[PDB]
């Protein structure tokens, strides 16, 4: 179909919880080459995050199992296996339309930052389920899509822009998850944290609610990395 | 450690 | 195998991949042996949230299509996604239906698994009853209907008031009365009963499952002050 | 109508 009507269907897909509908819908706006809106831009983030979350959340439920356990351990292996496949392909399909479409469409630092972001975050996700010659690059690929989107956000963004925020939300949790590093997590989420609360008044009545959220994301990711 | 929230 | 194949469905429920677990379950029931009572429950569970998925979808873009009204270009969108809603809703109802037809059904030695098997027959058709409009709506709400009077007849023969099959049958078909056939009295009455049935006959509770009658008879009473309040 | 609870 055409843009306002797939991003319409994405919109009923996403109502209906259907968030296969969603990502395919966004995915089609995508890949008519044009640079997506904000809302488009979303839309397909909150698609895709969802279609891959559950697989993570499956991945993480099984892989507790596989290791837990002779005869059942085989079948929770191969089982986890197949979700890692359906996880990685997910991942490799949102990678595939950062690098093909969304990164070069992207003309404003805004939408830089952005899809850098979303390309570390689903390297961060393969890297979650990587074992061996493949982690290394993968855990690197995302650090370095994250680092280019933390740099460029700091430059050409105030330290209250919801992507900015969301940006140093996810890179932390890229450092301590799958880097191992605490200090360096925390000391990037208490960063972002403190200088937005510096300047609470460069907030936008359209993006308080989600730089609010964000803050108070980091805040929490910040004392479970601290508490136990 | 349990998961970390993100966006 | 049958193990293999019930393990995998154990796992596939734990990764909320419901999809899996159908798939499973369904392989395990074409195998045409009497599912056991774990068997049983697993197949239900997969096709129930299976199935819930795509009414919870339907309810919603049909809430949509609706609500918009007046609005040509957005309710053409929420009709047709409805649609294509409703097909995946129907063969999902088809799918377990055959299955109920061919093997559960029949292969019911015991009573218990005929009033399960025979209620689970009435819940589906009540699913195809849900987004049935025009012809085949009418055979359809028979269907359910005369799935559910079999069972119900059974159960009240061969099971105590408190049991939780008996009871959760009595739910149902209360529902079905209700939201299919538009009988608010009928749905109430029947609901009433089955609580009230069961509220004399406490003693006929079990270690086993006091838990999900006491549960059921909770939700039956819900539903009577819903359909009054 | 408001969905009534089944089972």
């Amino acid at each position: 179909m055409d843009k306002n009507e797939l991003v319409q269907k994405a919109k009923l897909a996403e109502q209906a919880e259907r968030y296969d509908d969603m990502a395919a819908c966004m995915k089609s706006v995508t890949e008519q080459g044009a640079e997506l809106s904000n809302e488009e831009r979303n839309l397909l983030s909150v698609a895709y995050k969802n279609v891959v979350g559950a697989r993570r959340s499956s991945w993480r439920v099984v892989s507790s199992i596989e290791q837990k356990t002779e005869k059942k351990q085989q079948m929770a292996r191969e089982y986890r296996e197949k979700i890692e496949t359906e996880l990685r392909d997910i991942c490799n399909d949102v990678l595939s339309l950062l690098e093909k479409f969304l990164i070069p469409n992207a003309s404003q630092a805004e939408s830089k930052v952005f899809y850098l972001k979303m390309k570390g975050d689903y390297y961060r996700y393969l890297a979650e389920v990587a074992a061996g010659d493949d982690k290394k690059g993968i855990v690197d690929q995302s650090q370095q899509a994250y680092q280019e989107a933390f740099e460029i956000s700091k430059k050409e963004m105030q330290p209250t822009h919801p992507i900015r925020l969301g940006l140093a939300l996810n890179f932390s949790v890229f450092y301590y998850e799958i880097l191992n590093s605490p200090e360096k997590a925390c000391s990037l989420a208490k960063t972002a944290f403190d200088e937005a609360i510096a300047e609470l008044d460069t907030l936008s009545e359209e993006s308080y609610k989600d730089s609010t959220l964000i803050m108070q994301l980091l805040r929490d990711n910040l004392t479970l990395w601290t508490s136990d | 450690k349990d998961k970390a929230k993100s966006c």
